[PDB]
């Protein structure tokens, strides 16, 4: 019978992912292909007209071009970002010495991430964006396996010279990723490792091609002062020296927390 | 319960070969059917005949090879591999002991209740010239599923391609009022005056249909409630009839434009 | 109905409609005690020494007098109210079931509270009350009229009688025969 | 009641535009024409 | 002549099912029937064969498989000599096969009348059905054969053919595809009662109630949306023409809401029969 | 014979030409559901209207048969059947059973065969003759413009 | 009509060239000259009107409605009704400039066209980082309860080029079509520039985005309904053309110390 | 839900298809390279011992 | 009958594949025209016999 | 009720009151600007033609 599936297996045919942008009609959808063009496509008695609107992932047909199945929402289901690989090695004991900065965090981090009406009683806001930087080698790395090691929760590591890759439209979108991701994935923790580059100012030369990451930093401003429900979410940016930053990004209303390492 | 689905392509295809081996009236041909018996809907997408050999003075003698269906399963893992034995078909409008043996048979190598069809070969009244049903253990009883006629986008057009208002939606009304009428006749009196056969069992799914001329005489009065509705359609129908005169009057002014010409 | 199984000997099966009398007594569920008429548990079993019970019910849904069916019994039974309240209904479901098709020809759905009344052998407060009790167990829909005294009930449950409704099923269709002509030489006229 | 005679009424201006247009092309299609 | 291969209904569609699955997946297949040269070609059956690793390729039939096929038709009257193979090839679309070349000559050698019948546009299917076969011309250099004679010959009218790549030459010395349908009497009656335009048989008036019903708060809705946008059109293009003179300087205006309308005030006189026709007609 | 299969018809046609051999317009009917071919039943269809000639009403049991048959072959002769029978003094079913067929029937062949059997009806008077041919030039189909194209040029010739 | 029916593929109008005649732009990419079905007529389209496409032959079918993607479509009110113009204050002197470049033709268009004075068509934030706002911006939406159209200024291109401006003509057009609406474009520092234009050039071309900004807006605001709402940062460098009267007029500095 | 497994070509493509019988779950990885067919792209060949590439310069020098 | 005609004869054209567009370059006396394709590259093509 | 605010009409002479539902209309503007608007450009497509 192993044998017999994998003749069962090969006779299934390929099937064309896309997300439902407009609605046309009832049996008449508009979804954008994964390779960017849109077409019209039907509807079949398998699936459910009211999970086929705008703003939820699908699948197509690669024949007659319409809908087969329903898949669940993932923009771009790269894992090894989504993951970051968690072993327990150090924990709060081992990053010790940093009790001053140490009990500092867990207020801002491990507190609104359990009890959250007790900021809602004051009626501040959670604070969104935590900075952590200091001199090289007092252990900001180990900061990020520490506080993992506890909560337990999701933690996604996005290096800045990885997610910088050349692409039409791409560095935009992987901030908006992690941000879309954190709705399904629950809030959790977001983490950046030592990002030298998309908060200069960046007169321009030429840029040699570096524009694609002019884009990236406007991404990254427009999301904090969006519209949608933030302030769950935490975003843990870590770097060498404060003032290659962003100084939009430094002042108030984006990141509020700067916490030293000394 | 559950559904049937047959697309035409299988219909036809299994009259073909009725004819092909010179089949006469004291002999029927049996065959088999595959799709997917997995779902409440029944869909039937091949179907393949067999050598089927019968005697006309004794309904006790058959001929069934199940080498050749051990073979034509394992032919068909090479063309479709999604497809696998629902059930079997067989000829002939009469019922006798050599296709009620058999359905035992078919349950080997089936993993569902094999799915019986009467294969008409003259197409004797209404439509579906073939009719599935589905036997049960608990007291067997033949029973006829809500067989329907399905296919593909390409496969619905593409008899149309081969074999090429009001007043004829109109026609098919009246077949179908008669319909109700030879039916109710033939059957009632069947069961009453001379030979009643055991009944009352199905008495009671028939006058299920009576109580709700054959409806209601209870709602008369909120019957002129009910047809204002209709008394509203021509409300604006008399307009509608007035905007024929709209184009009629603008028709008038191209002749009158003739006499200009001329 | 299964004749192979379940073989038992004659006196075992008195026994087993004894239970099926009793067991009938205590709920209106599934027809009534004229289902085991057709079934060969009747036939099967003696009309005397207290095994008529399913056959003294027969006729006493029509008459509707509860004093012949108690004086046949024992205590053991009689002194449940049950008995008394579902034998009672089982009387009415006939009459419920008058409604749409039993005796008027003319399929008109109509009842009044004082045609129960005869029937049920009761005044009409409780007629009133016992309407509400048939219809919260299950077993029509409807509503009535107290303004006006009427009773309006559709027909759901079948029963297992035949004869009264054969004749009507084929008088329906005579008003469709007489509309066969007239819609159909105009519709192939056009 | 009004609104069979509204359909006959309007179909009744249909008939007599049914049928009227050849009139004067009687004389200026059979005669030459430049 | 050349050879025309008339096709069955049931035949038709079996390759057009083979071939189904995927765009680019190709398939393959085997034709039988018997016949004759000249003009008139018949298909009794046909059954798809397995692929191998070449895809469509003349290494791709199976004699074990074929050999077995030809044993389980033989038991239902379907068994004939091999008149050709059919490929269903990926869905490039320049010409025909985009493999097989020169394995139709190898055909020959064991049968003369062996043909190719390819979809080229994968499926396509609209207001007609595009198949195309193939005919080994051999040498097409001078005094072959002739094939304008059999049917509908000499096509090729400037450049557009088919596709519009062929032209004239086709594919080697002018093939001259040709391919003509046939239904018998039990196909004939079959496709009357089964699929026409729609199916509308076995059941008669559930399709005027359920059409109606599903329709109800539409209906309602429709007649009163139409309603507006039947005006709204009346009130625009119109309004151009209005004196003897000109004043808007109407040109295809008056004739746009004409063609626009016109089936607009048809519908509604249809639905108007419906409606009154369903709840009509006895019932109580 | 698929080669000399045609000329046999059309040779016995020819001797069969005015009132004919009754019992020769069955066999050859017969033949003709018996063997489809491709120009076997479309020599038989000429044949079977060659002997009908100058019948006029005699031929209608065959023409009956031909318009009922769904074949393209049979359809194709059962037109000139009515030409041929009818031919000479004209008759207003004759011309009305022709312009039933272009119509309905969807076969291009067959609607250019009846229109063409419409000038050999009608070949009396040569007058009516390009004015209904005119009209039914004037439609979508390329086989009804060509076959009233000759058949105009018959009676006027 | 029929035959087309589902499978379509979409697409927008470009220019007319011949009678039932006219190119295209398919979401494939590749720009195709067809035809137009009969049925349909040129002047019952629009230069940024979309059209229907064939999946092979690409042949113009059927014409969309006024409806496209616009990155994520929004109607204009989803969740609207939260915060208000007093929860921010002190922008009097910054509100009052607003109201008048926003509020006010929102309400009554009537009145500019009884002072015979053009109304600003589009509006500008200006002040280094850090502006805050999201909030008054947002307000007159709520106040008012009119459509609000955001797009970030990094959504404008998409992952193709070419979609790149059959995007942006769709961000103006969908705000005029139903009920007056308010575009706003948070950090378009990104497209317009002071002559450094695509960093001294990058990638292909990537001035289609540019190019759509300033023809469209000519185009549109003209019932004087839909405002033009852009929030930039502190570059130094503005692109001129821009600020010229024939095409945005209103300049609002935020109000510092 | 069943177990399937979605990739994405090299043109930037994505194409959906069930679980291979000739690879286990936890063979697959997320973001890895395989063989795929060129017409159905289901997945047959599984990682030939190598992440990505070496890109351009590369010592494989012992 | 011109309706139906005109309809008919406007559906193989919708069914045509089309055509690209392009911008003449420069010509030859081989009457090959170098036209530029916007999407494409530079193709030369042979001219039409109408013009 | 003249207001508009709550829809209900009363009994003078016996004190009792009345159901009144709150729309006095269902749909008018289907027929009103249908009527009126034909009314209007039933002429309009007249004027000097019959003269």
């Amino acid at each position: 019978d192993k044998t017999e599936n994998d003749i069962k297996a090969l006779q299934s045919i390929g099937q064309l992912i896309g997300e439902v942008m407009k609605e046309l009609s009832e049996e008449k959808y508009i979804v954008k292909a994964s390779s960017g063009p849109r077409y019209i496509v039907g509807v079949r008695n398998s699936v459910d007209r009211s999970k086929l609107k705008k703003g939820v992932r699908v699948t197509l047909d690669i024949t007659t071009l319409t809908i087969m199945r329903i898949l669940p929402r993932e923009t771009d289901p790269l894992v090894y970002n989504m993951t970051s690989f968690e072993q327990g090695e150090i924990t709060f004991d081992g990053i010790g010495g940093l009790t001053e900065q140490i009990r500092e965090l867990r207020e801002v981090i491990e507190l609104p991430l359990k009890n959250p009406e007790i900021f809602q009683r004051v009626g501040i806001k959670p604070p969104k964006g935590v900075l952590l930087y200091g001199p090289p080698g007092t252990g900001k790395t180990l900061l990020a396996k520490a506080v993992a090691a506890t909560i337990g929760a999701n933690f996604i590591f996005s290096p800045a010279s990885g997610i910088v890759d050349k692409y039409i439209g791409e560095s935009a979108r992987i901030i908006r990723e992690m941000f879309a991701y954190a709705k399904e994935h629950e809030p959790c923790i977001i983490f950046m490792d030592e990002v030298d580059a998309i908060g200069g100012r960046r007169f321009s030369e030429g840029t040699s091609a570096d524009r694609e990451i002019q884009r990236t930093l406007m991404e990254l401003l427009t999301q904090m002062d969006g519209f949608d429900n933030l302030g769950q979410t935490k975003i843990i940016m870590a770097t060498n020296r404060p003032d290659t930053l962003d100084p939009a990004l430094l002042r108030p209303g984006r990141l509020d927390r700067k916490v030293e390492i000394p | 319960h559950e559904k049937v689905t047959i697309a035409p392509l299988v219909l036809l295809s299994a009259l073909d070969h009725y004819e092909r081996t010179q089949t006469k009236e004291n002999k029927r041909c049996v065959g088999v059917i595959l799709g997917d018996a997995n779902s409440s809907t029944i869909r039937v997408t091949n179907s393949f005949a067999l050598p089927f050999e019968e005697d006309e003075k004794n309904s006790d003698v058959w001929f069934l090879d199940h080498n050749y269906i051990e073979n034509m399963n394992e032919m068909c893992k090479k063309i479709n591999a999604k497809e696998k034995l629902i059930g079997w078909y067989h000829s002939g409008p009469k019922l006798r002991a050599s296709d009620l043996k058999i359905n035992e048979l078919f349950k080997k190598y089936t993993q569902n209740n094999p799915l019986l069809l009467i294969v008409d070969v003259k197409q004797q009244g209404v439509g579906l010239p073939t009719d599935a049903y589905v036997a049960i253990e608990q007291e067997k009883t033949f029973l006829h599923l809500p067989c329907t006629i399905e296919a593909e986008e390409a496969e619905e057009i593409g008899v149309e391609h081969l074999l090429r208002i009001r007043l004829t939606n109109q026609l098919k009304s009246l077949k179908g009022l008669q319909s109700k009428l030879k039916d109710v006749v033939e059957y009632l009196d069947k069961v009453i005056n001379k030979e009643l056969p055991i009944n009352h069992t199905i008495l009671g799914k028939l006058q299920d249909v009576f109580n709700l001329n054959n409806l209601q005489k209870a709602l008369t009065v909120k019957t002129n409630d009910e047809l204002m509705v209709i008394y509203i359609s021509n409300l604006v129908r008399s307009i509608i009839a007035f905007d024929d005169l709209i184009e009629n009057k603008i028709q008038n002014k191209k002749i009158q434009e003739q006499r200009v010409k001329d | 109905t299964l004749e192979p199984s379940t073989s038992i000997t004659l006196a075992e099966r008195q026994q087993l409609a004894y239970d099926l009398s009793i067991s009938a007594l205590l709920g209106d569920k599934i027809y009534n005690f004229g289902e085991l008429l057709h079934h060969p548990i009747m036939e099967t079993i003696v009309n005397d020494s207290n095994y008529d019970w399913l056959f003294q019910l027969l006729n006493a849904l029509t008459v509707g007098d509860f004093d012949k069916f108690d004086s046949l019994i024992k205590v053991q039974i009689s002194k449940i109210p049950i008995l008394a309240q579902h034998e009672s209904f089982l009387r009415q479901k006939i009459c419920l079931m008058t409604l749409i098709e039993t005796v008027f020809v003319k399929n008109i759905r109509m009842l009044s509270f004082e045609d129960i009344s005869k029937a049920t052998h009761l005044p009409k407060d409780n007629v009133e009350h016992l309407v509400m009790r048939a219809i919260s167990l299950g077993l029509l829909k409807g509503s009535i009229d107290q303004v006006n005294e009427l009773v309006t009930i559709s027909w759901v449950q079948p029963r297992i009688i035949s004869g009264d409704q054969i004749t009507k099923m084929k008088d329906r269709l005579v008003e469709w025969n007489d509309q066969v002509e007239k819609l159909g030489k105009k519709m192939e006229a056009r | 009641q009004v609104f069979d005679e509204r359909i006959k009424f309007a179909n009744q201006l249909h008939d007599e535009y049914l049928v009227s247009m050849r009139y004067p092309e009687d004389k200026k299609t059979q005669q030459n024409e430049k | 002549t050349k050879e025309t291969v008339y096709i069955s209904s049931i035949a038709l569609l079996k390759m057009l099912k083979h071939g189904r699955a995927g765009v680019p997946m190709e398939v393959m297949g085997l034709m039988l029937g018997e016949f004759v040269d000249d003009y008139t070609v018949n298909v009794v059956d046909v059954f798809a064969m397995p692929q191998s690793g070449t895809g469509v390729s003349v290494e791709a039939v199976d004699d074990v498989f074929q050999a077995k096929m030809m044993d389980m038709l033989k038991q239902t009257g379907r068994d004939q000599m091999v008149v050709g193979w059919y490929h269903s090839h990926p869905g490039f679309g320049c010409w025909l096969s985009s493999v097989d070349v020169n394995t139709q000559k190898s055909f020959e050698q064991l049968n003369s009348r062996a043909v190719a019948v390819v979809v080229d546009p994968i499926q396509s299917v609209k207001g007609k059905v595009v198949i195309d076969a193939f005919r080994l011309i051999d040498t097409g250099a001078l005094i072959n054969n002739l094939e304008p004679r059999q049917t509908t010959s000499n096509t090729g009218l400037l450049n557009k053919a088919n596709i519009q790549a062929l032209i004239h030459g086709l594919n080697r010395h002018y093939y001259s595809l040709n391919i003509d349908y046939h239904k018998t009497a039990k196909e004939t009656k079959m496709l009357m009662n089964l699929h026409k335009e729609q199916w509308q048989s076995g059941l008669k008036m559930y399709d005027y109630e359920e059409k109606e019903e599903s329709n109800l708060a539409a209906t309602k809705s429709m007649v009163k949306i139409a309603e507006q946008y039947s005006k709204r059109i009346e009130e625009e293009k119109e309004l151009t023409e209005e004196e003897l003179k000109t004043r808007y300087v109407g040109r295809q205006d008056p004739k746009k809401h004409l063609s626009e309308t016109a089936d607009e005030t048809l519908e509604n006189n249809i639905v108007s029969v419906l409606t009154a026709g369903v709840n009509s007609v006895a019932i109580k | 014979s698929a080669t000399s299969g045609e000329a046999a018809a059309l040779g016995m046609g020819l001797c069969m030409l005015g009132t004919g051999k009754p019992e020769a317009i069955h066999d050859m009917f017969t033949y003709s559901q018996e063997t489809q071919h491709g120009n076997i039943t479309r020599g038989l269809a000429v044949g079977l209207a060659l002997i009908n000639y100058g019948r006029q009403e005699l031929a209608d049991d065959l023409i009956t048969k031909m318009l009922a048959s769904d074949e393209s072959l049979l359809r194709y002769g059962g037109a000139f059947t009515i030409a041929l029978a009818y031919a000479g003094t004209g008759n207003n079913s004759a011309v009305k059973r022709l312009l039933h067929v272009a119509v309905s029937d969807s076969n291009d062949d067959v609607r250019r065969a009846a229109v063409i059997a419409l000038g050999f009806v009608l070949l009396r008077d040569y007058t009516t003759v390009p004015r209904i041919v005119q009209l039914l030039s004037k439609s979508h189909n390329a086989h009804v413009r060509c076959g009233t194209a000759f058949a105009l040029g018959i009676a006027c010739a | 009509k029929r035959i087309q029916s589902v499978p379509l593929v979409i697409g927008q109008f470009l220019e007319p060239i011949d009678q039932n005649t006219g190119i295209v732009s398919s979401t494939t990419g590749m720009s195709y000259v067809v035809r137009i079905l009969s049925t349909l007529d040129r002047e019952l389209l629009k230069p940024s009107m979309s059209v229907a496409l064939h999946r092979h032959s690409n042949a113009l079918v059927d014409i969309l409605p006024p409806d496209s993607d616009s990155s994520i479509s929004v109607m204009g009110e989803n969740e609207k009704p939260d915060v208000t113009y007093a929860d921010v204050g002190g922008l009097d002197m910054q509100k009052q400039e607003i109201r008048e470049a926003v509020e006010l033709p929102l309400v009554q268009a009537d009145l500019y066209e009884q002072i015979g004075i053009d109304p600003p068509r589009g509006v500008l934030l200006y002040g280094p980082p850090g502006t805050g706002k999201t909030m008054l911006v947002k307000a007159v939406a709520n106040s008012t309860k009119a459509a609000f159209i955001r797009v970030n200024g990094s959504e404008f291109v998409h992952k193709y080029l070419g979609e790149g401006p059959r995007m942006v003509r769709d961000v103006f057009r969908l705000a005029r079509e139903n009920a007056p609406s308010i575009i706003f474009i948070d950090e378009v520092d990104s497209i317009a520039t002071k002559r450094f234009d695509a960093q001294t050039g990058s990638d292909r071309e990537v001035q289609r985005i540019l190019i759509e900004l300033l023809t469209q807006m000519d185009g549109f605001d003209q019932s004087t309904n839909v405002k033009v709402i852009m929030a930039t940062n502190r570059a130094d460098t503005l692109d001129p053309a821009l600020l010229r009267p024939g095409r945005l007029d209103r300049k609002i500095e935020f109000p510092s110390l | 839900v069943g177990k399937a497994a979605v990739v994405k070509t090299s043109s930037r493509q994505t194409v959906f298809l069930p679980m291979v019988g000739l690879v286990d779950p936890d063979k697959l990885k997320p973001n890895d390279l395989v063989g795929v067919n060129k017409d159905s792209y289901l997945i047959l060949d599984t990682l030939p011992s190598e992440f990505d590439s070496r890109v351009k310069a590369m010592e494989v020098d012992e | 009958n011109d309706k139906v005609r005109f309809i008919k004869d406007e559906l193989r054209l919708l069914q045509e594949p089309g055509s690209y567009v392009g911008e003449v370059i420069k010509i030859v006396s081989d009457k090959k025209v170098l036209v530029k394709v916007q999407p494409e590259g530079k193709y030369i093509v042979d001219v039409a016999k109408d013009i | 009720i003249l207001d508009k605010i709550f829809y209900g009409v009363l009994d003078q002479g016996n004190g009792w009151l009345y159901v009144y539902e709150t729309p006095n209309q269902d749909a008018t503007y289907d027929s009103a600007l249908e009527l009126v608007g034909q009314l209007n450009k039933v002429v309009d497509q007249l004027f000097e033609k019959a003269s």
